[PDB]
């Protein structure tokens, strides 16, 4: 009979729309979650050279432009049929790890840290990155530093931070000279400290709201991932 | 009615397939006069001081043009007759090659003698399936009278007058594109220099002049200088044929002498307007020309008095348009003809005219704004100032002029949602 | 297929070794064959030793050449200044929506073809809608059916 | 063909919004904290909806 | 006097008599925006971006085609010329579909350099989104026609420099497209010697060498070493671009020599591919 | 494409729920459309709830049905006993080698079609070569050109 809309769903990427269709008594008949944007990256590309795809496909997202870059690169490397070189493997994995770090830093500290810290009933003016910089001046700066670490790796490897070009079809365009390698390695004792402090903070949040947060949208489903021999591989 | 016709004075009267009637009309006696008694420099200074303002749409002292054409270093000059019409409603060159197929032949023989040319061409459109056979009959029946061959009139002179059927393109209306279509190649205006009168057809000199301007050459030496002078005003000199058509009473070639008041050109010569509703505009130069409306009545139509008004008197395609025809509509029409008849070399005439067509189609539909009008004006001025040959340099005249004479009208199509001709809102 | 290889190879004979002459060399294969097939242009480029790209550029640069088979009856409407101010655009668009074919192409089975021309000369009797044989002086919106069924 | 990250989690997000709605219903007055929880189920996966809809 | 003296933008310039204004311009130092002048290929006057104004004469004339006449005052930069050049660039961007995000030549495009120079933060003219074909049938060259300014520098470099006259223009007006033989694809063409001189002449990323796309950019080069091709006796002069220990693009200098920079397939396609063996 | 879906769906209306009637139901779509397209047979099978295989079998079993577009002028030569003993086979083979098309098919652009028929009735004036309008009584080997150019 009638429905509620949370359009636009904020502090996520893209365009979303949660509709909650209620009954006549005011109880939830059903909810759905729409994505209200579409561009057509499966119909753009018909006609284009495959080498154009590791530059077209990063434009599907800016939080993960290197993920699409590297997937398109592996697709075109299987189109060519190349080995590929171990140095290329490790450089692509370095760019992918930098992207993992920056995307998870943005996902925790920028988008999901307000609810985790100030609670789901906090005022709307404070629930953002801005009120987080205001009230928690060190945690927002630490998250910014972690995101900057990831994007400095991505920028060092592929010129730009967002939509980088570092992986050609067949290999990798640019290696790492020792100066910038040492520069990236000299910040890892600090970035690991940032990550472990965030781990402790989220473990105290989950341990505080003991059983309620353990049934907060917890449904039993299947778990797809990538694996080495028995390990957790991300590339 | 009264028009003082001297260029197509004979036209229909003389049977085109009969040369003997034309020479009976004192026709080729000029050729004789020139080849026997008149030394070349004498006919040169004659046509020069005759003030024959070139009727090839641009306006020029063709005596000076031939003066340029002679001094070119070479021995294989040419003379061409651009017998195609710019305006695709103009049938002047059509009617002149139909009526008097020999005037042009006689004029080009004279001019080829003057400039020292042997080979010559006549580029008439192949889409005129009757002018071609009349001209070919004229060329044959003049071949047998020792008029185009070895030692014409026994004078140590050679002249072969070819006939090239036009492949149907207004782009090949300028000099360098005509010269490209005659060499059997895409009609693409090369930038001058190399100039056409110095490095034209096949790298040899060339003397492209209008078919009407060629047809005036027989009457330069048969009569004399002052004869051609004694027709009107002093700045421009001579007489122009006009394909008066449109919506008045009766179309047809109306060859008025000189700058004569537009009132006694359209109001009473054609005679009122169809269904007697007072006209709102007139195109005086075709698509390469501008519009005149309700203010240029007591104005001489001579070449100097209207280039400042903004409408080069190009190949006399005057079309009258009363209030039942929209000005934005005819602006789109002329610009659409221009877009369809253009090579595609210059970035201004290929894209400018496309975007101006789009903006005019958007103003006609009412979907336009005020920034649309400013963009249309600025793009028009840019395409006029930057285009290469002169088709595009005069392509946005049916916009520019219709901006300086129907501005409010333009505003009335966008600010208010109205149009005199209720075809589409 | 073999009918289009010597007719084009014979009309080029009086032009061999002469500068120029691709505009006429085509106006002849157009008048004979009705159109300029790809085989025609290929043999012209072979015989004149002119580039195929140049031949195709000249063949597609000028309006009166048709690279596809033109119809057996052209429907030339006049989009000249005199006809357009009279309203020939209406006649053009109705023959458009009536034959259902695009602006400057042939019918699906080669019966008609719409070819907007310049002034056919009857700038007095405007608008003119020539149907490949003779002029047609008035051509109001209703008189288009009584001719398009007749010539087919 | 691009099979992207948020696509596989679309059903988990739909069912999660269903479960967090079906525990925080009010007949009227539709508060803002329950809206923040309905948004936080989505923000748990933090989805790039641009990738999902290529 | 052969040595004529003019004044371009106040700066005095010296040139030979027959030289065009662009020649006396590029001879001393001064910069005039050009898109269709390839040093070598005869000045083609299509882009109309090099327009300069003579003092007193209120009209504007191309500097690539108009000759230098014995003393005159040429103004290259002012408000009206900047406006007209920005309008020309915007017409090019609005007519053809130009997406720089994914263009191999985004850093080399001469339409992009001019646009950024003239601060083109817009298109102004309505975007005609028409469908121009992407001819990538050739495994070595790709012709993405929605970036084609129509400068004929590819027709001219395949007509007067290579000779295997593969490219010419197709239709008139707006429908004018650059085509191979009989309007076919580049792979279907019998007369392409697969030279790449069409890719060295194209300023606007239409024609690109596929195998070295996004790497053979001149802006992202680590070094530029001039040398000689060692594959054949002609010993063409080359301008090899080096990006991280590999040659990414071999463009041939010698546009003034009779060859004209048209290195062959073995030189524009085996020399950079051999640095990755 | 939409012109062939309701015309066939309307001629089937007076046959719904009546046993039989596929031979007539087709002789009507033949007289209207000139031929039986695959869309026509498909809609006949849908409307009558008769198998598509049966419809195609009946459509290809009888001679006077044509599944492809027939020409705009049929060239029915008589291969009857009276004409054949007179020598109509000669006339048939020369119209064959003259149109250059196979025995029972249409020209490449839908102008003519050769359809060897049974006795057209003029078994006195033999051989008869009907050219879709009228009889033709004598038709010696030389009189075939003067008609095949006329009707085209
Ligand atoms: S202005 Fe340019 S595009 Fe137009 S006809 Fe002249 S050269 Fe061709
Ligand atoms: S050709 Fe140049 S201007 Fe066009 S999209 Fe590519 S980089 Fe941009
Ligand atoms: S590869 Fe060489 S021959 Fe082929 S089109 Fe390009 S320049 Fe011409
Ligand atoms: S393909 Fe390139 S070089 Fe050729 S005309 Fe187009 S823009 Fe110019
Ligand atoms: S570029 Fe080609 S032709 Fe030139 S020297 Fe090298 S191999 Fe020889
Ligand atoms: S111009 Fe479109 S209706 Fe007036
Ligand atoms: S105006 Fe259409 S015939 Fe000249
Ligand atoms: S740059 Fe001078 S016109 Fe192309
Ligand atoms: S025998 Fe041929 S008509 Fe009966
Ligand atoms: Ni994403």
């Amino acid at each position: 009979v009638f429905k509620l809309e949370i359009n636009p769903v904020t502090r996520i990427e893209g365009h979303g729309k949660i509709t909650v269709m209620l009954d006549e008594s005011g109880h939830v008949r059903e909810t759905r979650f729409h994505v209200t944007q579409y561009r057509g990256f499966e119909v753009f590309t018909h006609g284009r050279d495959f080498r154009e795809m590791p530059v077209i496909t990063p434009r599907i997202c800016g939080i993960c432009p290197v993920s699409h870059h590297l997937a398109s690169a592996k697709a075109c490397d299987e189109i060519l049929g190349v080995t590929i070189t171990p140095a290329a493997h490790k450089l692509r994995e370095l760019m992918h790890m930098g992207q993992i770090v920056q995307s998870h830093a943005l996902s925790f500290f920028h988008l999901s840290s307000p609810d985790i810290l100030w609670g789901f009933d906090a005022p709307v003016k404070i629930r953002n990155v801005a009120g987080l910089v205001d009230r928690y001046p060190e945690l927002a700066k630490k998250g910014i530093m972690l995101r900057k670490f990831g994007q400095e790796i991505i920028k060092t490897l592929g010129g730009k931070k967002i939509h980088p070009w570092h992986s050609i079809p067949g290999g990798v365009n640019r290696s790492l000279t020792p100066q910038e390698r040492d520069a990236i390695a000299a910040q890892l004792p600090e970035m690991k400290s940032i990550a472990m402090e965030a781990i402790k903070l989220i473990k105290d949040y989950l341990q505080e709201g003991g059983e309620e947060l353990k049934e907060f949208a917890t449904l039993d489903t299947a778990y797809m991932g990538l694996v080495r021999d028995g390990y957790l591989e991300l590339y | 009615s009264k028009q003082h016709r001297i260029v197509l004075s004979n036209c229909g009267y003389i049977d085109p397939e009969k040369i003997e009637e034309y020479i009976a009309r004192d026709g080729y006696m000029a050729l004789g006069k020139a080849l026997l008694e008149m030394t070349p420099e004498e006919v040169l200074e004659e046509v020069k001081k005759s003030g024959l303002r070139g009727r090839g749409g641009a306006g020029f002292p063709t005596g000076l043009k031939w003066e340029f054409a002679k001094k070119a270093s070479g021995d294989k000059k040419y003379v061409i007759c651009n017998a195609d019409e710019g305006d695709p409603g103009a049938f002047m060159d059509r009617s002149t090659l139909e009526g008097d197929p020999h005037s042009v032949i006689e004029g080009m023989t004279i001019g080829a003698y003057v400039i020292g040319a042997d080979e010559g061409y006549i580029y008439c459109r192949a889409e005129y399936p009757l002018a071609i056979k009349r001209l070919k009959i004229a060329i044959a029946q003049a071949e047998e009278m020792g008029l185009l061959g070895d030692h014409i009139m026994g004078t140590n002179f050679s002249f072969h007058l070819h006939l090239k059927e036009g492949a149907g393109a207004f782009v090949c209306g300028e000099e360098t594109a005509l010269m490209a279509s005659i060499e059997g190649r895409r009609g693409m205006p090369r930038p001058r220099p190399p100039f056409p009168a110095q490095h034209g057809l096949w790298g040899k000199p060339t003397n492209i002049n209008n078919v009407e301007t060629w047809a005036n050459v027989p009457r330069i030496i048969l009569n004399g200088a002052d004869w051609f002078a004694s027709m009107g005003t002093e700045k421009s000199k001579g007489t122009k044929i006009f394909a008066l058509t449109g919506k008045i009473t009766n179309t047809g070639l109306i060859e008025v002498p000189m700058g004569i008041t537009i009132r006694e050109i359209i109001y009473e010569l054609g005679g009122g307007i169809l269904n007697g509703k007072e006209f709102k505009a007139v195109q005086i130069g075709g698509p390469s020309g501008g519009c005149l409306t309700k203010e240029h009545l007591d104005l001489p139509i001579d070449y100097e008095s209207l280039t400042a008004a903004g409408a080069i008197m190009g190949s006399g395609g005057l079309v009258v348009m009363d209030e039942d025809t929209c000005m934005v509509d005819v602006a789109k029409f002329f610009l659409e003809f221009t877009q369809r008849e253009s090579c595609g070399k210059c970035v201004p005439c290929r894209e400018g005219t496309k975007q101006m067509l789009l903006m005019l189609q958007k103003i006609c539909n009412g979907e336009g704004t005020m920034d649309d009008l400013s963009k249309l004006e600025e793009l028009a001025h840019m395409v006029k100032e930057t285009s290469l040959c002169g088709l595009g340099q005069t392509a946005p005249n049916p916009v520019i002029t219709t901006i300086r004479y129907f501005r409010d009208e333009y505003v009335a199509h966008i600010k208010d949602k109205r149009c005199p001709a209720k075809i589409c809102p | 297929t073999v009918d289009v290889v010597e007719k084009v190879k014979e009309i080029v004979a009086p032009w061999k070794g002469k500068q120029g002459g691709l505009i006429p060399i085509l106006q002849e294969v157009q008048r004979e064959l009705g159109y300029l097939p790809e085989e025609a242009l290929l043999t012209i480029s072979r015989e004149l030793k002119m580039p195929k790209a140049e031949v195709y550029g000249v063949a597609t640069f000028y309006a009166q050449f048709h690279l596809k088979p033109r119809g057996r009856h052209v429907i030339r409407v006049c989009r000249g200044t005199a006809c357009h101010v009279r309203g020939s655009l209406q006649i053009l668009e109705k023959v458009k929506q009536m034959l259902g074919i695009e602006e400057n192409e042939t019918t699906d089975d080669l019966r008609f073809t719409l070819e907007p021309v310049a002034c056919l000369g009857a700038c007095g009797l405007a608008p003119v809608m020539m149907v490949d044989e003779d002029t047609h002086g008035r051509m109001t919106p209703d008189k288009i059916q009584a001719i398009l069924d007749k010539y087919q | 063909n691009l099979i992207v990250a948020t696509g596989h989690n679309n059903f988990a997000m739909n069912k999660g919004v269903e479960m967090v709605a079906k525990k925080y219903i009010t007949g009227t007055n539709v508060p803002e904290g329950v809206f923040n929880r309905l948004e936080h189920v989505i923000r748990a996966y933090d989805p790039c909806l641009s990738c999902s809809t290529h | 006097m052969k040595e004529i003296t003019l004044t371009i933008d106040g700066k005095v310039c010296k040139g030979v008599q027959g030289d065009t204004i662009l020649d006396v311009a590029n001879k001393n130092d001064v910069y005039i925006p050009t898109l269709c002048y390839q040093k070598g290929l005869t000045p083609i006057g299509a882009c109309r971006m090099c327009v300069v104004q003579l003092e007193g004469n209120p009209k504007m004339l191309p500097s690539c085609t108009t000759p230098a006449q014995d003393g005159m005052v040429v103004v290259t930069k002012n408000e009206k010329l900047k406006d007209y050049r920005r309008q020309i660039l915007e017409l090019l961007f609005a007519g053809r579909n130009h997406f720089c995000m994914y263009c191999s030549q985004s850093g080399d495009c001469e339409l992009q350099r001019l646009a950024i120079e003239h601060e083109m933060d817009s298109v102004r003219f309505p975007y005609l989104y028409e469908d121009f074909e992407v001819d990538a049938t050739d495994p070595n060259l790709m012709m993405d026609h929605n970036r084609c300014v129509l400068c004929q520098r590819c027709i001219r470099t395949c007509s007067e420099i290579v000779g295997a006259h593969t490219l010419d223009l197709e239709r008139r007006g707006w429908q004018a497209k650059v085509i191979a033989d009989l309007g076919k694809r580049l792979r279907e063409s019998d007369t392409c010697v697969n030279c790449g001189a069409c890719a060295q002449s194209c300023p606007t990323g239409t024609i690109t060498i596929r195998e070295f796309a996004y790497r053979g950019r001149r802006s992202e080069c680590d070094a530029v070493v001039e040398s000689v091709c060692p594959l054949c006796a002609v010993g063409c002069k080359i301008k090899t671009y080096v990006r991280t220990g590999s040659i990414v693009r071999v463009e041939g200098t010698g546009v003034e020599e009779p060859d004209g920079g048209q290195l062959c397939h073995m030189g524009r396609w085996w020399l950079p591919e051999s640095t990755e063996r």
